[PDB]
């Protein structure tokens, strides 16, 4: 059984960041060539692991993140940094071990006229822990005054839309995403590369 | 870093005139760019946000277009109030970047000053420092002649100016030149005068020191 | 409803430490991202750092490793530390909710980066030698340092016909500005006219009767 890794990479539809999709792979070989050698991949980092030696390792489980941002966002996407996206959408913890992996989806995610149906969180109290996500649509109170539920002065909806048209600058151009963590256990290691 | 080119740096224009202004995006900033208009000694004020949005309270003669790296602001018909630097500002990206800034000043009519002069207090005699104070009050244009003459003698550089705000009613301008004397100075002359020259047309204002 | 004031603004020596402060009502400071801008004198906008709700701080090149920005939640106020500071620092600086949110800005405070001394002003009454039917009175505002002083006529009573000059720097390094007032001649004897001076930087209010 080889891992799932096209339905991963090759899906026709991408979660929105504050709604990022996770996928468990296991019990399964994991061919990580098809991806470390691919022209396809504008980022390609590896954290706590080399690359070229992925098909060697075994884990426990692998996980993969997958979701949609804006290109001067990507950066956002590594361990230690911050901003909008990590802050407040997806978190890597410090001591990650895994790799990022993104390309431009202009062609796919871009429509003439706008996309608007990614969305991201604009508003939150708090930084996100590492791998949590808000789902949570409650009016932002910006004030010392009660919103009840009510869009207003001080009172923000928390989640704006990115407007993908296809002629938009680079960074204003939507990237696909996909985080592999990889965990290793005190458990049978379920996820082995060919070799 | 997003560079903002604004233009032009500054404009002359009439009350009633439609005032076109441009800022330029080094690359695309969607249509996150907000306008900004600064009277001197306060804050910006925002007028437009997200390019083309009308911030509430503006009056209806502001308007703004554009999307990615081309953006215009307009006043479609200037009044006297309407002087003030306006400022570009891209907002959505780090680090935030404004335009240098657009003075907007206003052509009016010939305006003859009101001329006043001013001895020294006895209070500041008593320090040893004379200072003459010649106010030219309420006029137009920017541009005028103000020599002063001590016994019917040119003054040079032992005067500083400056000059007021364009009057946000009228479009006038006022001055106020200091003539700086030690105090033995001031008691070897007698007249004290200030000669206001717009034009072809002279006007003094004059003080005599015993009187 | 959004009130921003800036405050901690004055003097400092090349090199010197000031912290400056924005109270904030009508928006929680912690809950917003909150922004410091400056202006130079004469100069455009600069924009110098932010805070996020969730605490991430961010900061322009020029003042990387210098400047900290903070806040305090109980006070709901955004502060401003800057260290090592140099002459190219000497700037109005603004507080501003900024860059999501409703645009609001406070008015303002000026920081002063010179190796010199404070200095308080000295006010003279400007006061012609019957008169013409428009009659002008002033104060001069001589030999005060740093850079600014306010002027109001009759605690602010008065205000049409007030021209207050802008400032010139004089050749011994001191400022000096005049604020006049045309008045109807014939109120010369029946009303009174006092010009209030204030040079916050030496913490100096001045009222004198013309
Ligand atoms: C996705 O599809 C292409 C074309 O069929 C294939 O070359 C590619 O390797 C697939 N990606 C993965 C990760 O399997
Ligand atoms: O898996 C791949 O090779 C393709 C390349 C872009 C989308 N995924």
């Amino acid at each position: 059984n080889l891992c799932p890794f096209g339905e991963v990479f090759n899906a026709t539809r991408f979660a929105s960041v504050y709604a990022w999709n996770r996928k468990r792979i296991s019990n399964c070989v994991a061919d990580y060539s098809v991806l470390y050698n691919s022209a396809s991949f504008s980022t390609f980092k590896c954290y706590g692991v080399s690359p070229t030696k992925l098909n060697d390792l075994c884990f426990t489980n692998v996980y993969a993140d997958s979701f949609v941002i804006r290109g001067d966002e990507v950066r956002q996407i590594a361990p230690g940094q911050t901003g909008k996206i990590a802050d407040y959408n997806y978190k890597l913890p410090d001591d990650f071990t895994g790799c990022v992996i993104a390309w431009n989806s202009n062609n796919l995610d871009s429509k003439v006229g706008g996309n608007y149906n990614y969305l991201y969180r604009l508003f939150r109290k708090s930084n996100l822990k590492p791998f949590e996500r808000d789902i949570s649509t409650e009016i932002y109170q910006a004030g010392s005054t009660p919103c009840n539920g009510v869009e207003g002065f001080n009172c923000y909806f928390p989640l704006q839309s990115y407007g993908f048209q296809p002629t938009n600058g680079v960074g204003y151009q939507p990237y696909r995403v996909v985080v592999l963590s990889f965990e290793l256990l005190h458990a049978p290691a379920t996820v082995c590369g060919p070799h | 870093d997003i560079q903002m080119t604004q233009s032009p740096s500054s404009l002359s224009a009439s009350v009633g005139d439609r005032v076109t202004i441009t800022c330029q995006a080094s690359q695309d900033i969607s249509n996150y760019l907000n306008w900004y208009q600064q009277k001197p000694g306060k804050a910006p004020k925002l007028l437009i946000y997200d390019a083309s949005n009308l911030e509430t309270g503006v009056p209806s003669r502001f308007s703004g277009s554009g999307s990615g790296t081309d953006f215009t602001f307009t006043i479609s018909s200037l009044q006297p109030e309407d002087i003030a630097t306006y400022y570009c500002q891209q907002y959505d990206n780090l680090p935030i970047t404004f335009g240098q800034g657009t003075r907007l000043e206003i052509k009016r009519t010939v305006a003859a000053p009101s001329v006043f002069i001013f001895p020294p207090s006895d209070e500041q005699l008593k320090s040893g420092t004379a200072s003459v104070v010649c106010l030219l009050n309420n006029f137009y244009p920017r541009e005028a002649k103000v020599q002063w003459k001590v016994d019917n003698a040119l003054q040079s550089g032992n005067s500083q100016e400056s000059v007021t705000e364009q009057d946000s009613k009228d479009s006038t301008y006022s001055l106020s030149s200091t003539l700086t004397l030690s105090k033995a100075d001031y008691e070897k002359h007698k007249v004290y005068a200030c000669e206001v020259t717009q034009g072809t047309t002279s006007v003094t204002k004059s003080f005599n020191r015993g009187e | 409803e959004v009130q921003l004031v800036e405050s901690g603004g004055g003097l400092i020596q090349p090199g010197g430490s000031l912290r400056l402060s924005c109270a904030a009502s009508g928006l929680t400071v912690s809950s917003n991202y909150m922004s410091w801008v400056r202006q130079a004198p004469g100069k455009g906008l600069e924009w110098v750092s932010v805070i996020y709700s969730g605490g991430s701080t961010y900061y322009a090149d020029s003042v990387k490793g210098r400047f900290t920005i903070s806040r305090d939640n109980s006070k709901n106020t955004l502060y401003l530390q800057m260290n090592s500071l140099r002459a190219e620092d000497t700037a109005v600086y603004y507080c501003a909710r900024s860059p999501y949110g409703g645009n609001s800005w406070g008015q303002g405070t000026l920081v002063t980066v010179s190796s010199a001394s404070t200095k308080g002003p000295s006010v003279f009454p400007l006061a012609p030698c019957t008169s013409e039917s428009t009659a002008a009175l002033g104060c001069l505002v001589k030999d005060y340092f740093p850079e600014p002083v306010t002027v109001s006529w009759n605690s602010g009573a008065l205000t049409s016909g007030v021209h207050t000059f802008p400032a010139v720097l004089q050749s011994s390094g001191l400022y000096s500005l005049s604020s006049v007032v045309t008045v109807p001649s014939s109120s010369l004897g029946t009303k009174t006219y006092t010009c209030n001076v204030d040079h916050k930087p030496s913490n100096t209010k001045v009222d004198k009767r013309v």
